[PDB]
DNA sequence: AAACTTGATTAGGGTG
DNA sequence: CACCGGAGCGGATCTCGCAGTCGACCACCCTAATCAAGTTT
DNA sequence: GCTGCGAGATCCGCTCCGGTG
DNA sequence: GCTGCGAGATCCGCTCCGGTG
């Protein structure tokens, strides 16, 4: 995932996971804040689910 | 080509490839290729998110909204989800106070029932929302980054500049041109069958009316089974509820399970004898 | 097509057309033409006041017949101010029509040039109907009896102002829980409806016409109008009943 | 309407009839699968025939 | 009932509407209603130029070329328009004799027949041009500020770059993996059939074999005759021309007229006996 | 089922869950008043399976 | 998957069930499983 | 005479 | 033996970046360091 | 004297094989 | 708890009317 600074696209980040999926967007926890976050699909490199596991 | 896999699997590891070149070169099963960059890091990494993501057609009297700097003039903008009537009015500062009021006045004009609106800090104010809760409205957040959300406003600001630039010089008034503009795409704009959208927005306001919708109340209802077939053999009558509208074949109802409105075809359903 | 059977009635029983309209679910401009017609008897349809409250003259519009108004603070009366006014008013809605009294910015030659420039029927002059002229005098007294009410209330002025608007508007209500908006919506429901389906089609155009007694056709007879053109159908007056009628258009034979 | 179309929203489609008013969905049928389905209301753009 | 015209013309003028509005309002035929705004000033004037365009694979050895500014590196690319197999090289500066150079190695690797490429000075310098001249090749020129003409190398540049994203950690040599991109998309990536771009090249070298495609001369020519039909009604037989090629119920050829191929339905051909 | 008033049977109400089986009624909570309550088998029609 | 698969395809040798079991044990895909069961002589 | 709370006026983070 | 289901692949649908390095200066809303003004044990 | 197609995710239209009232 | 849609200009197909041996 990633986050827009004057529109400017994060990195890509975490990873972490799909909490709530939504067409275009869902909801995923920010690691760093413990918070929940809303994320355009764009900014959204999706993964399968068990990584290394 | 099952244990060449490995191999193949150390040519992504090496080179990086598609489930396809790889699939086909190696002359595999290609699905399992797949899970290779599924399981790769590397090219897992790298790739885009292909994703097409949705508008909300949404509710009636709901609406979207973002500012304009036309030519250095700040120009709020109303304009509507599902049937998209507009609004809007030039504006001297962006500000959540003038704000408040520029909403006020345009919620007057209507009973606009919820919206989308961005980041804007005027959108976000704290009393903004307050009065959008002081009135009993749905505010919806435009996101960060996603224009899109707020798509149809940044569309008609398009279309409308468009036609700004024809209208302004007929008029003493940028913003009586503004008005005609207003007027046009809210009305003189017609098309399908040579309607406006505030033919759509009216009608349904007509269409929305809770008198006629609580009235209906006295038309009967009747449950109904649905069941599922598993290797053919329907279930047991899940449960039974009310047949919410009857169609052609099939019906509405809902599952409880999803909360959420559904068919049932008419030979899955069990129709339910009347009290008596 | 109900409109020469309501007709029929009106012939009879001399209501509004009001109540023709809603009786036989006819055209409103249909049934107002029946009582300009009906010679016992002899929308989108507005009037304006600019108006004063706590030195804010308001532009304010009022329906004739509905009812529902609108109303704008305004910085001064001038003629182009106003002329912007009404743009955006015409904006909000499609008017047919107007009254109002002498006022400059009224009569004003680009204003009343504007009223034709959008095809609209202006009427200037001593505003004399009692049906209006008492609506309109309720309409302020309650209005600002309405900002006298809200005005504390809100951050602005023309805030407020909005709140009586939807006061009156929309949260004010009577009968089935009617406001005045959502009569004006319905009556803009069949009205363009009818409009649309009839006014833009055919004008002006006469024809032969014959009744049928028990399916024989009758003699040729006219030359009448082509008064409304139906689907299928037409509506026409028989000039020894004074009557309306609807005939078929194969019983019809159009006067090119 | 509109459905899954492509990915998600698809483009519009229909015009089709009204056939029941729900909440924030309702059933029309699919002239191409002779099919009844669901359009969330958000998905929808309603419509008088004439 | 088309004198009411004149006048909705005028409100098209003051008011400037759809041609539907306007069409049913006035209540006229819409064709012509349409072609106020095809008359109108205002209403045309600001509408913009629905145009799809095309870009050209062209023939066998035409190519296309961009550089590109990858992580502040100048990486010249070398991207053939037909069957789209590429090569590209790092470069230090962009400049004319140093491209003329790189173009010279990349020539030398192969029999390239033509260009595309765009307004950058090094491709346009004088003796670069002089130099496909003395060569004998076909430069094009991608217009100014048109990428799109330079369609394909910009869509590599795309695909390259993420690629570089993956394997450039795996080399000493930003370069190498340069070479490692340039093998994987050249090659490995293969699809379809499964097979690379230089697979359809390479093959189509073969295939553009001069010799075997000369050697056809010797199969047999015949000529043949056509004509046209006005309210039904056949000409004259507009003469004879080589049966470029027979297929089955129709044929190759080609109007002398247009100076271009054409097809002719077998029974709107004459076939012309042989000599003998 | 139904309810009586002055012994005049209510409208039927439901259809509803048979919360317990009973001996000449059964338990049922009104829906509208959110409340346990009996109801003689004369004032409920039991409803058959799916068949 | 393809941690998995390589691992079930040596323990098949030993086990030998139904390729089902395998895609069933390991999550793996069913049709690969089946490749190995035919592939497998032992279950032939 | 140390500390303790609150209002005022410019510096950074999310959105057109 | 007919009907439904899990697994498979060709084809079809939707969104988007390649265009040199990208920021410079606005306007609005929300949050915060720092200074000035009172008392109180 | 020149033209936006390509990489990236999702999904319906089909077939081959297995289970069973 | 949030989701891309509509305006402009071309291109092909269907329908009604008229001409050709």
């Amino acid at each position: 995932y990633r986050t827009r600074k004057r529109g400017h696209p994060g990195e890509w980040q975490g990873p972490t996971q799909v909490l709530w999926g939504g067409d275009g967007a869902i909801v995923v926890k920010d690691r760093g804040t413990d918070r929940y976050l809303v994320i355009a699909n764009k900014d959204v490199k999706f993964i399968p689910p068990p990584k290394e596991i | 080509w099952i244990e060449n896999i490995p191999l193949a699997e150390e040519e992504h590891n090496k080179w990086h490839q598609d489930a396809v070149s790889l699939h086909l070169e190696f002359g595999i099963p290609r699905t399992a290729a797949e899970d290779i960059v599924q399981q790769c890091d590397v090219c897992q990494e790298n790739k885009m998110p292909s994703t097409l993501r949705g508008s909300n057609k949404r509710g009636i009297d709901h609406w979207q909204v973002d500012y304009t700097h036309y030519e250095d003039k700040i120009i709020l903008v109303w304009v509507e989800t599902n049937s998209g009537l507009i609004y809007a009015e030039r504006v001297k500062g962006e500000t959540g106070q003038e704000f408040r009021v520029q909403t006020m006045k345009w919620y007057a004009m209507f009973a606009p029932k919820s919206l989308q609106s961005d980041n804007g800090p005027a959108f976000v104010a704290e009393s903004t929302q307050l009065l959008m809760k002081y009135l009993g409205i749905e505010h919806t957040t435009g996101i960060p980054w996603n224009p899109q959300s707020q798509a149809l406003v940044e569309r008609t600001h398009q279309t409308l500049k468009n036609t700004l630039e024809k209208l302004i010089p007929m008029f003493n008034a940028f913003e009586s041109a503004l008005a005609g503009t207003l007027i046009t795409l809210n009305i003189k704009r017609k098309g399908g069958l040579g309607t406006s959208p505030m033919d759509i927005f009216i009608f349904n306001k007509e269409q929305q009316r809770i008198q006629q919708q609580s009235k209906s109340k006295q038309e009967k209802i009747r449950f109904c089974y649905y069941r599922t077939r598993k290797r053919g053999h329907p279930g047991e009558w899940q449960g039974p509820t009310q047949v919410l509208w009857g169609g052609d074949g099939a019906i509405v109802v809902k599952d409880r399970g999803t909360d959420r409105y559904l068919v049932i075809a008419n030979k899955d359903v069990k129709f339910i004898p009347p009290p008596k």
